[PDB]
């Protein structure tokens, strides 16, 4: 399942 | 849901396939470069609590922001693209960013 962190790099991550 | 940078990344990344979201921030620099801020520059978050940082330098980010006009299930993106100074909110160890606070 989804963690904060990993929630936050879904979200606002464009590498 | 469309063809401008936000519209596709909006829907890719699982954020308008369920509603719209009113304003989203992307920022284009590496995973572990956007991990770095967490020991740079402490400030206090918008709400008071002390666990934000600021980036030393900017970054590339683009805006999103919902048009006046977006309806679910036709969202619609204003696409704004920038180069300003992140600050997130972190927690844990590692010591990693939860959430975006804001750019300057």
């Amino acid at each position: 399942k989804e963690t904060a962190a990993a929630k936050f790099e879904r979200q606002h991550v464009d590498s | 849901s469309s063809s401008n940078y936000c519209n596709q990344m909006m829907k890719s990344r699982n954020l308008t396939k369920d509603r719209c979201k009113p304003v989203n921030t992307f920022v284009h620099e590496s995973l572990a470069d956007v991990q770095a801020v967490c020991s740079q520059k402490n400030v206090a978050c918008k709400n008071g609590q002390t666990n934000c940082y600021q980036s030393y330098s900017t970054m590339s980010i683009t805006d999103c922001r919902e048009t006046g006009s977006s309806k679910y299930p036709n969202c619609a993106y204003k696409t704004t693209q920038a180069n300003k100074h992140i600050i997130v909110a972190c927690e844990g160890n590692p010591y990693v960013p939860v959430h975006f606070d804001a750019s300057v």
